[PDB]
RNA sequence: GCGGUAGUAGCAUGCUAGGGAGCAG
RNA sequence: UGACUGCUCCCUAGCAUGCUACUACCG
């Protein structure tokens, strides 16, 4: 916290990797063998040799994948189009990149419009595209980086905070994992820069035996590996008309953030019924369980959400060090003081400030999450819950304490001030008693900064809970930004649910002999997906016609819908579904002569096999 | 661990575990060297080892498949499959295998722990592959003994041409002379510093090296075994004699360096490669300097054996020919210089064996075809790939310094494939011009090998003596001495005026050190001192035994000297065979 | 699957019990026909399962370990790949304006930021629009990060030559504007 | 007379591996 | 040029378990 104030004064040139000359048989290379943080101070490694043999295949990835000799080896750049600090230019051009409209499938439009659908005066109409974008704007969208400044918090706050936050994180169990316990999905995806020029991850994951792997986790424990993150832009649909940019992170630092995390990030994601609901499912009944669990024992509820604007670019730098930090809480006898001290290091030094190479160039990143790294839905969460807490802190010490009729809140809130302002150490009881009264008047459901509340009202109102003022607050004076209060909701009807969860709906149904909640989504959504493909392959149905099963089942819930259209798009998909299936085998039974058969066939045609899917029994 | 057997050259990836050169074997062949040889290790993408915990098995006729992994009958499942069944290994590309029938050879080859004459026999009696292979564990295993060796603990030097230098506890001192480098390498606090390319003189300690440093502590000297690297070309390419002349321009003009250079080049233009026969100072220097302006467009390579034979290698090539057109390849050990070192393009580059810049060439010569053997020849043919080729060397020398052999010598037909090549078919060429010599070389090698095609060029005035002395060896450790030479070198001094200013050939260096203490004789080598003999020379007694005259180690040595070749008859030489002139001590 | 050690036993009981049927005998050839041929067929079972298990167990093995080598080439190639683009890009250093502020270091350690700030040759500006142009690289020489540099070149957004004549307030809107100008550090490197 | 065992065929259930696709943060 | 997670549908291959069936052996 001083070191982040006392950073402001010296020049930012000065910050970074430190490098220096080593001779390997004869000839001179420049390495890294040290980090300069803003937050962190000097920290130098542990393990170098100046004169070397020939190198080994671990050796030469850590030394291909820094930063130095690639930003040694390059031309200054002088980048006036941006405001931050810029290092070197890899190349002598500049790569400017576009993003290309979609492909227009006509066919289902047509079978749309001769059902009635689109005409004027419609509550459902298409306001979903693809946009396109012009040469320059990659590094327009990486110039708003310019909304994370350097923020100092109020540390005696958030040493209690942090504590109630760890109070939550308590059901999980965590630790390091050997090479061999490693799981990973989809290896056929890209492993980042220098490393994309020769191939994807499969490669770098099969050329390195499992000893390999170990030694390289175990160096990591003792020295700093700055790397180079990549950004690329998105292809996909969306309603508005600004560029998406995502981060690719190197290979070094995922394999070792796999093995550092992993164990921990798959026993929050197989828990039911915790505050985090990263792993439940919405089929079979899951949104019902959680809108049942959300509501617990409440005694006057509401619902609220809000909103957090430009969440990834102006996170301060603190709250991405606590979330780390309360992550790592699970290695107390894993690792020792050091080893934690060093991964904090290499995590700060590879995924919050490193060089990014935008275009053929390499930029400084001031601060902020990247989106991409091997942990980020779950530091959102735990950021989410921290402003929570913080909101709800702020909320009861600034009430005049002459006024509060009941006994038990103003004994609580004398010892909350004591315990925040006068107590230089850990109070074990009161931080339950506070975590069991949060959990009683105010009932939280996270997933990765969307959040749904259900509070007591008349507490609320009184001053003794959070309110939607008091998060404004809490993000003008911590977070850089204004909260305004036209994006977020307020629902006083527990019969009908949040007004927004995940993008989702919530309806009230009748089925069997109860009453469910049924999640649905937007209709345009589903229309434009139908309509908007990339590929020109996807303009021909009968090629892939398990792509409008998946947006069939999606768009059940809308024949429950009072409205008429809602539920013409589900039958508009299944007659369509039952076309395309009548075209593939009249079609395919003329010019040749193979003759196809209709069994078991009907049911992707017929309401019952997606009714299915939203009854609780769970089936695969 | 994938590539082609060394019999069938069909694909494999076994590997035998027994040789100490690892060859890949086919399948088939495999069985075959298993089953007739104690050779019973095989190696895969994965050893066939016994994996189970607590086991130690190294067979493979022992082994059973079971899982994944490899068992014994002690540990196999009830699902198991025995590796060695068929007559045929479980290996890759099990059913594309052909097999061969030179399997005994093969097995000779691999068993031969190179004892007796019989080894080199069948060293140089196989086919291709196989006489590459004898030639690569034959250096693996003299590098192996000559590293068998210990350290030379020293702590402190007196002086140049003294040092006190200890070997280790239960190793004997090592060979002597340069034919067995010592360059070694010292260490302050955490690494090796240099010391120097050195040889040592004998045991007061005399430094016959090309440089002096602050020697004293925690000094290493050591004979450096080098890691052999495998060959990629045969010892020879067959040859074809060409009708066109490509690339090869005849000038306009004659660069008479010397006259049958002509007829050099006019048979050394068609066929794929050629060879100097030359007898000792008989133009066995300089045709190549001829050949040098005679094909100016000609891609032309130079080469010897060993860094000291570069006498006229490189002395004539900037002497004669223009100074840009040479170019110089030293490693940085101590040699002439004289050429442009760190140059690519070039027409006539003068080295050794040792290291070159690859490329490929055209026309290249090569020096000193005796001590010369296959694995020079390969790594030769490999490093430089041309149209024609000139093998520089006589039959009449030395052989390589083979000390593995102690029962029989090696003779011509021996010393390797190019050497007898040309004793079968006859040599690619035959000169009969000493350049200066009188006629007792002449009479001497032509009545024993030369078959008398050079003849008398210089008069015989018959001032070389030989006289009817014997002498007497005592042997005392791996060099030895001779009482009738501490005395006999003053007894022949006696009154003759003419061999004060002689040179000393060394059967003994030993011995020639304790010449050089008592009286004063320049130290003159045996193998590798062909080219420095001066004008005048003694040929010493210095020995009896089979050491060193059978044939082949003084047909060179009579031809040291040019007038006054005193070639004194020591043991059971070719006495009676000419006419030599003879004094008698008092 | 036809020659297997069993089979011949089998095949030679079988033709053997069969002609003693057709044989027309009593009762009791039949039921010792009968019990030889059923504990014929018994043995022959496992005779044929076993070898169709060995067969697919072999077959598994010689694919697991074909894919290893693959992989192991795979590496190999990497490797090389990898060292050669290290030595590459090692030969471009400037070892002696590196060198130079190296030594002054105190230790040996300096920050990387300043490495192409101070030893680098050539200078990449690229400028938005006109009135940044001329604060920044006007005329053909300027000073930036204290030291000279000289205009070598000016390329436009589709990598087109344009001659600084031309780059003026009246012709600034036909222009692709995002400019590249190059430049070679004066006096000092290149 | 009943049970056990050994193969063979069809059917059902849950995992692992490979491929194609959909949604959400 | 294509990041990190979560959930769901479809197709094929293998393994394990269970149900039924057909022969054969044994008591
Ligand atoms: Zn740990
Ligand atoms: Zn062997
Ligand atoms: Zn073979
Ligand atoms: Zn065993």
């Amino acid at each position: 916290n001083f070191n982040v104030l006392f950073s402001t004064v010296f020049p930012p040139t000065s910050f970074g990797p430190l490098v220096r000359k080593i001779f390997v048989d004869g000839v001179p290379f420049v390495v890294s063998t040290g980090y300069h943080f803003r937050e962190l101070g000097v920290v130098h490694n542990q393990d170098v040799n100046l004169h070397s043999s020939r190198l080994s295949f671990k050796e030469l990835l850590v030394y291909a994948a820094d930063p130095a000799m690639h930003a040694a080896s390059g031309n200054l750049l002088l980048d006036k189009r941006t405001t931050c600090f810029s290092v070197a230019a890899l190349t002598n051009n500049v790569a400017f990149q576009t993003v290309k409209p979609g492909n227009f499938n006509k066919d289902f439009y047509d079978f749309a419009v001769s059902k009635g659908f689109f005409k004027e005066g419609s509550s459902v109409e298409l306001k979903h595209f693809f946009f396109a974008q012009d040469g320059n704007a990659a590094i327009s969208d990486y110039d708003y980086y310019r909304y994370n400044l350097p923020t100092m918090c109020d540390i005696r706050q958030l040493l209690f905070v942090v504590e109630v936050v760890d109070k939550y994180f308590d059901c999980y169990d965590g630790g390091c994992i050997n090479a061999n316990q490693v799981i990973v999905n989809n290896l056929d995806k890209s492993a980042g820069f220098p490393f994309n020029k020769w191939g994807k991850a499969r490669l770098y994951y099969d050329s390195m035996s499992y000893e390999d792997q170990d030694a390289l986790f175990a160096y990591t424990k003792r020295n700093v590996i700055p790397t180079i993150t990549q950004m690329n832009l998105k292809y996909a649909i969306s309603a508005k008309n600004r560029a998406r940019t995502v981060a690719g992170v190197s290979i070094c630092s995922t394999m070792t953030n796999r093995q550092f995390h992993q164990k921990l990030l798959k026993s929050i994601a197989a828990t039911r019924g915790a505050t985090v609901v990263i792993g439940t499912s919405k089929f079979y009944g899951g949104w019902h369980n959680m809108l049942k669990t959300v509501y617990s024992d409440v005694e006057n509820p509401h619902l609220m959400g809000w909103d957090y604007p430009k969440c990834d670019r102006a996170m301060p730098n603190m709250l991405r060090i606590m979330a780390s930090l309360v992550l790592a809480r699970k290695h107390t006898t894993c690792c020792s003081l050091s080893h934690r001290f060093y991964r904090l290091a290499n995590e700060c030094a590879q995924v919050l400030s490193e060089m990014v190479m935008c275009g053929g160039s390499l930029y400084v990143k001031p601060g902020g999450t990247s989106s991409g790294d091997a942990t980020t839905a779950y530091a959102n969460s735990v950021f989410n819950i921290c402003q929570a807490v913080t909101a709800n802190v702020n909320a009861l010490l600034s009430t005049d304490g002459n006024k509060i009729a009941d006994k038990y809140v103003r004994n609580l809130q004398h010892r909350l001030y004591e315990c925040l302002y006068r107590n230089r150490d850990v109070d074990t009881d009161f931080v339950n008693e506070f975590y069991a009264y949060l959990r009683k008047h105010f009932s939280m459901m996270i997933l990765s900064d969307d959040a749904v509340v259900c509070f007591n009202s008349t507490y609320a109102s009184q001053g003794l809970v959070a309110s939607i003022k008091n998060f404004k607050s809490v993000l003008y004076y911590q977070n850089n930004v204004f909260m305004s209060e036209a994006k977020c909701w307020t629902e006083t009807d527990l019969t009908k649910g949040p007004h927004e969860f995940c993008s989702q709906h919530t309806m009230l149904v009748k089925q069997g002999d109860d009453y469910v909640y049924l999640p649905y989504p937007d209709p345009s959504r589903i229309l434009g997906a139908g309509c908007f493909v990339d590929d020109i392959v996807k303009t021909d149905g009968t090629l892939m016609i398990e792509r409008f099963v998946s947006l069939a089942i999606d768009a059940y819930p809308l024949t429950k819908h009072p409205n008429q259209e809602y539920a013409d798009v589900f039958h508009l998909y299944l007659q369509y579904i039952r076309k395309l299936h009548d075209e593939l085998t009249g079609h395919m039974l003329d010019m040749y002569s193979v003759m196809l058969t209709n069994d078991n066939t009907s049911r992707y045609w017929e309401p019952e096999f997606y009714e299915a899917m939203y009854t609780p029994h769970t089936v695969l | 661990a994938v590539g082609a057997c060394v019999l069938c050259n069909s694909q494999t990836s076994l590997r035998c575990g027994a040789c100490i050169r690892r060859p890949f074997l086919c399948c088939k062949c495999c069985y075959d060297h298993v089953i007739s040889t104690s050779h019973k290790l095989v190696l895969s993408v994965n050893p066939y080892v016994c994996n189970a915990p607590g086991c130690d098995v190294t067979d493979v006729t022992q082994l059973y498949l079971g899982g994944m992994s490899y068992y014994c009958k002690s540990h196999k499942p009830p699902i198991s499959f025995p590796l060695c069944a068929n007559g045929q290994v479980f290996g890759l590309y099990k059913n594309t295998c052909v097999g061969s029938d030179n399997v005994t050879d093969f097995n000779a080859i691999a068993t031969c722990d190179w004892t007796n004459a019989g080894d080199y026999i069948l060293a140089n009696t196989c086919t291709e592959r196989l006489k590459l292979f004898a030639a690569e564990t034959l250096k693996a295993t003299e590098e192996t003994f000559k590293l068998s060796y210990g350290i030379a603990t020293v702590r402190e030097v007196l002086s140049d041409r003294e040092l006190h230098l200890s070997w280790e506890v239960g190793k004997p001192r090592p060979p002597l002379n340069r034919n067995y480098v010592f360059t070694g390498y010292r260490v302050t606090k955490n690494s090796k510093v240099q010391i120097g390319e050195y040889t040592f003189e004998k045991g007061a300690v005399v430094y016959r090296g090309t440089t002096t440093y602050k020697l004293n502590v925690g000094d290493y000297f050591v004979l450096t075994s080098h890691t052999v690297m495998p060959l990629s070309a045969p010892t020879l390419v067959p040859q074809e004699h060409y009708v066109r002349i490509t690339g090869l321009y005849p000038t306009l003009n004659i660069s008479d360096e010397f006259s049958s250079n002509v007829a050099n080049y006019q048979k050394v233009g068609m066929q794929k490669y050629s060879t100097l026969q030359g007898p000792p100072g008989t133009g066995k220097s300089h045709f190549a300097i001829g050949l040098a302006l005679y094909y100016p467009s000609a891609r032309i390579v130079y080469t010897a054996c060993s860094h000291a034979a570069v006498d006229a290698l490189c002395e004539k090539a900037l002497k004669y020919l223009p100074i840009d057109k040479c170019s110089r390849i030293i490693p940085a050990v101590e040699c002439f210089d004289k050429f442009k070192v760190n140059s690519t393009l070039e027409q006539y580059v003068f080295c050794t064996v040792n290291a070159l810049p690859e490329t490929t060439a055209d026309i290249v010569v090569f020096d000193e075809i005796s001590m010369a053997t296959n694995y020079d020849l390969s790594v030769v043919n490999a490093r430089l790939r041309a149209k024609h080729y000139v093998y520089i060397g006589d039959p009449a020398q030395l052989p390589a310094p083979r000390t593995l052999l102690t029962k029989g010598t090696l003779e011509p037909e021996y010393f390797n494939s190019v050497c007898r090549l040309m004793k079968t078919i006859g040599p690619d060429m035959f000169l009969g011009t000493c350049r200066r010599c009188p006629a007792e070389i002449v009479d001497t090698v032509s009545a024993l090998v030369y078959d008398n095609k050079l003849k008398a060029h210089k008069d015989k005035s018959a001032q070389c003596f030989k006289m009817f002395y014997k002498g007497v060896i005592t042997h005392d450790v791996s060099s030895a001495i001779n009482r009738p030479q501490i005395g006999v070198v003053r007894e022949f001094l006696t009154r003759n005026p003419a061999w004060r200013k002689a040179v000393f050939i060394s059967p003994y260096n030993s011995q020639n050190a304790v010449a050089s203490k008592i009286l004063g004789l320049p130290t003159q080598t045996v193998d590798s001192s062909q080219g420095s003999e001066y004008d005048y020379v003694i040929f010493t007694q210095t020995t009896e035994t089979a050491h060193s005259c059978n044939v082949n180690r003084f047909n060179v040595a009579i031809t040291r000297a040019k007038v006054g070749i005193l070639c004194i008859m020591s043991d059971r030489d070719l006495y009676d065979k000419l006419q030599f002139t003879s004094l008698e001590i008092p | 699957f036809s020659s297997l050690p069993s089979y011949a036993a089998f095949a030679t009981a079988q033709e053997a019990y069969e002609q003693a049927v057709a044989n027309g005998d009593s009762e009791v050839v039949l039921k010792k026909l009968k019990k030889s041929l059923n504990v014929a067929k018994s043995e022959f079972d496992r005779d044929a399962a076993m070898q169709r298990k060995l067969e697919k167990m072999a077959d598994q093995a010689m694919t697991q370990m074909y894919k290893q080598a693959r992989s192991e080439d795979k590496r190999a190639k990497v490797t090389s790949a990898m060292q050669t683009m290290l030595f590459t890009m090692l030969r471009k250093l400037d070892n002696d304006a590196l060198n130079n502020i190296i030594n002054n270091a105190r230790d040996g350690c300096v920050p990387l930021n300043i490495i192409p700030l101070t030893t680098a040759a050539k200078l990449m500006v690229v400028i938005p629009d006109y009135n940044t142009y001329k604060n920044t690289c006007d005329g053909t020489t300027f000073t930036y990060a204290s030291a000279l540099w000289e205009i070598q070149q000016v390329v436009d957004a589709d990598s087109k030559i344009v001659q600084l004549s031309e780059i003026s307030m009246d012709n600034s809107p036909n222009l692709a504007w995002p400019l590249i100008v190059t430049a070679l550090r004066a006096n000092s490197a290149v």
